RNA sequence: CUGGAAGGUUAAGAGGAGCCGAAUUGAAGCCCCAGUAA
RNA sequence: UGAUAUUGAAUGUUGGUACAGCUUGUACAGGAUAGGUAGGAGCCUUGGAAACCGGAGCGCCAGCUUCGGUGGAGGCAUCGGU
RNA sequence: GGCACAAGGGAGCUUGACUGCGAGACCUACAAGUCGAGCAGGGACGAAAGUCGGGCUUAGUGAUCCGGUGGUUCCGCAUGGA
């Protein structure tokens, strides 16, 4: 397992810092929750 | 060998033709960081303007003069094809957008860029005043008078001078060729 | 595998984004002259992708250069940085000059934008007439993921290091080693500036060497932070386990030098170079030999060898040196023979009010070390201490690695 | 330890064809010379 | 243990500066196959301007840059865009 | 310490596994340190109200003087900027 950063895509910063595995999940995943500049929800994206 | 005076380089200019007059100017990489790179409206002073404005700015764009506007896109018909005329210039909306698209601009000499007063808000002021380390400047023609390039070259100098590049230390002038 | 290297000009962030891409070994600083002075190795890590990474360098500018050419062609994709606040400079057309002539793939990025609004001025940086830019940022990690897609879209053992002060010819040694030309060498002190990885194959067994540029004296060391090299040398020595000296056919700060690797537990091994430079005669060694030997006596395991790296004489023997200490370093005991051999030494010195010897055994075998259950902690003597230390390195060999020995009480 | 290059090896390889390895290059070390015995 | 002032005079050996003058950048075009700044406001002329034959530098070892008398008021044609 | 009403399974995407914020237990030496009331902003199969997670405490050494890099409607020593 490794530590993963979520980035905005709208907003454009990273918000969200978490953890995933490697071989379950080999892609980039889509998740989905709130950047607080935006003062609305926005897609996010791992860097 | 010898360094004529302004006021004889204009008189004598005539005399090397109806040809335009310019003038190259050596600067004084190391200072790119205060660089000497610009425009200015010229007091005794045909293009054609096309511009990318956007929203409510193209509907005072056309009337000051400009030929095309567009139909707030038409980069596509500029796509496989686009003679080019003169000037290309923007707002700072759409300019981000019009740049994404590639060097359809880069080595061709028209890509807006905000840092030449080109990409702004005015648009309708933007076109009634458009109308190695080296700048080059057309200050005018062969046909002017005697007291019309004096004043041309000495607005151009001291928009440069006014300009007086940061780390001004050490000389700043190298060469004038009229 | 894959294979990719970032070339530009100085004051790019290069150094600044190959650590951040993964560690930080190269060196950071702020100032037109202090870059990356060769190239370095590493790995990544993208999706079921991992390919490595090759940094460059923007006095001695040629070979530099040259060296970055050198990757420029065994490279699979290119990556150009330049900077973004400033435009276009000289420097950038003249490194896109060869970028043309350069049949590879290119890939451009723009540093110094870590805010919203300095996003754009992109537009003015399609001169190049290269692609599509890619806005990144050093401080912040910003824009990493366009950029890693851009090269993702065209991508398809031991270890020993080698100290010493600088100008002895560490770099020279190296090179020739492999044979090949892998680092810089020249006439002035501390050439080199930061450490370096080389991974090679030797008679079926891969080794991986380190160069560390040399030290000068500890208070000599008064500079734009060149400690924040000197310590990169410091992270290479915990890295590998073998340590090779190099001195010049004597001086304290060597023995100091010798004073790290010592008490890192780590085997550590004699080498000479430049013995073309001296007279070469017979018994020329023995003068060597035993000044050596005079001065330094703590270290006592340390085989002694002897090279030329200008001639390059006996360089065969040095390889196969390392390969013993190996073992030795990583080598347990029958606790039964060890504990049969403990009494003997007592029974030769019975003049121990009076220590009492019980029990010892191995515990750590990643470097020689053992345990003695005494009655009294307290009661023992240095020199005693010293005393069971080389019967036991004279029963059996545990030669080119110090041993560390802990007395434990009754309990 | 000392020269004088001859006798080849070139050494892991650097390279690789067919199928793990062609050819083809490749320092030392082996006197392959004795004097030397420290 | 290296710089610098005492420390001065002439030889040659050279250097480094600047100042002129001359010459240099062959490339995937364009009579070949040349660095950052205008599409002309042609030259008649001249080791050949067609062919024509020296000279280096050379060569990108291709094929050029001019010093340039035969043909020569003929010639390429400012002129266009592998 | 659970008896399925907390170990099956379309969708509900999906680590609000969040941004604001707060009454009590502690140890009650306190600092500190920890664990769980109560609420605007849409942000959910959601429809009746259920959401700050992997259902025992067990971690990423101390998360810090760890800032040197960065947004500043804050100051700027006579007035502008720095
Ligand atoms: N403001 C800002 N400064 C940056 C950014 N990235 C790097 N820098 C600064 O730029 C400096 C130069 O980077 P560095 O990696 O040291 O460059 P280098 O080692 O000389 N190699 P190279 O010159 O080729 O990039 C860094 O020390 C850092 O202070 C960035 O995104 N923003
Ligand atoms: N005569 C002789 N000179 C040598 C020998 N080995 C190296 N040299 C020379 O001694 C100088 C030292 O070069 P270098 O390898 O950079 O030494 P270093 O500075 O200690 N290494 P680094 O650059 O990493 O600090 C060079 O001029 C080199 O040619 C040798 O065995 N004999």
């Amino acid at each position: 397992r490794v530590n993963i950063t979520l980035a905005c895509t709208e907003c454009g910063e990273r918000n969200y810092i978490s953890k995933k595995n490697k071989r379950n999940n080999p892609d980039r995943v889509e998740f989905k929750k709130y950047c607080p500049r935006d003062k609305k929800s926005t897609l996010h994206r791992e860097t | 060998s010898k360094a004529y005076d302004v006021s004889e380089a204009v008189a004598l200019v005539k005399k090397t033709n109806d040809a335009t007059v310019e003038v190259a100017f050596r600067l004084g990489p190391r200072k790119n960081d205060q660089q000497i790179r610009g425009a200015v409206v010229l007091p005794n002073g045909t293009q054609r303007v096309l511009v990318f404005a956007k929203g409510e700015k193209a509907k005072e764009a056309e009337a000051a003069g400009a030929d095309f506007v567009g139909d707030t896109d038409y980069i596509n018909k500029i796509q496989q094809g686009w003679f080019d005329f003169d000037v290309i210039v923007a707002t700072p909306d759409m300019m981000g957008e019009v740049g994404k698209i590639g060097r359809v601009l880069g080595p061709k000499g028209l890509m807006p860029n905000p840092k030449t007063g080109t990409v702004t808000f005015e648009v309708e002021k933007a076109i009634g005043e458009i109308k190695a380390g080296n700048i080059h400047v057309p200050i005018g023609k062969v046909s002017f008078e005697d007291e019309k390039l004096v004043e041309n070259f000495t607005t151009m100098y001291d928009t440069i001078l006014k300009a007086k590049p940061a780390a001004a230390k050490g000389v700043y002038v190298k060469n004038v060729a009229v | 595998k894959p294979v990719v290297a970032i070339v530009g000009r100085p004051n790019v962030g290069k150094s600044t984004i190959f650590n951040r891409i993964a560690g930080e070994r190269i060196s950071i600083v702020e100032d037109t002259p202090g870059v990356t002075r060769d190239r370095i190795y590493s790995s990544a890590e993208w999706l079921n992708y991992d390919f490595n990474l090759i940094d460059t360098g923007g006095p001695f500018l040629t070979q530099i250069r040259q060296q970055a050419e050198i990757a420029m062609d065994e490279a699979d994709v290119i990556i150009f940085m330049v900077n973004g606040r400033e435009g276009v400079t000289s420097a950038d057309e003249e490194v896109a000059k060869i970028l043309y002539r350069t049949k590879k793939p290119v890939v451009l990025a723009v540093n110094k934008l870590d805010n919203t609004e300095m996003r754009a001025n992109i537009y003015d940086f399609y001169s190049l007439g290269f692609g599509e830019p890619y806005p990144i940022s050093g401080t912040h990690g910003l824009g990493l993921g366009d950029l890693l897609d851009a090269c993702a879209e065209h991508f398809k053992v031991i270890q020993f290091c080698l100290i010493g002060r600088p100008n002895v010819g560490k770099s020279s040694l190296v090179n020739a080693m492999l044979g090949e030309e892998r680092v810089i060498v020249s006439n002035v002190a501390g050439t080199t500036r930061d450490a370096v990885d080389t991974a090679f194959t030797y008679n079926q067994q891969e080794f991986v060497i380190v160069d560390t540029a040399g030290m000068r004296k500890k208070g000599k060391v008064y500079e734009t932070t060149e400690k924040y090299s000197v310590l990169r040398a410091l992270k290479a020595i915990d890295r590998s386990e073998v340590v090779g000296v190099v001195l010049d056919g004597i001086i304290e700060q060597d023995k100091r030098i010798a004073g790290y690797a010592h008490e890192a537990g780590k085997a550590v091994v004699i080498i000479v170079n430049k013995w073309d430079a001296v007279d070469k005669d017979e018994s020329t060694m023995k003068e060597f030999e035993q000044n050596i030997r005079e001065h330094f006596q703590f270290l006592d395991y340390a085989p002694v060898l002897f090279m030329s790296a200008l001639t390059k004489k006996r360089i065969h023997t040095l390889m196969p040196a390392i390969i013993k200490a190996s073992e030795n370093h990583s080598l347990r005991v029958q606790t039964n023979v060890l504990n049969d051999v403990i009494m003997d030494a007592v029974a030769m010195n019975p003049t121990p009010s009076r220590l009492k010897i019980y029990y010892a055994t191995q515990v750590s075998v990643k470097p020689p070390s053992f345990v003695v259950f005494v009655n009294d902690p307290e009661l023992m003597h240095f020199s005693y201490e010293r005393f069971l230390e080389n019967r036991i390195r004279d029963a059996f060999g545990f030669e080119g690695t110090p041993i560390k020995i802990f007395a434990r009480a009754r309990k």
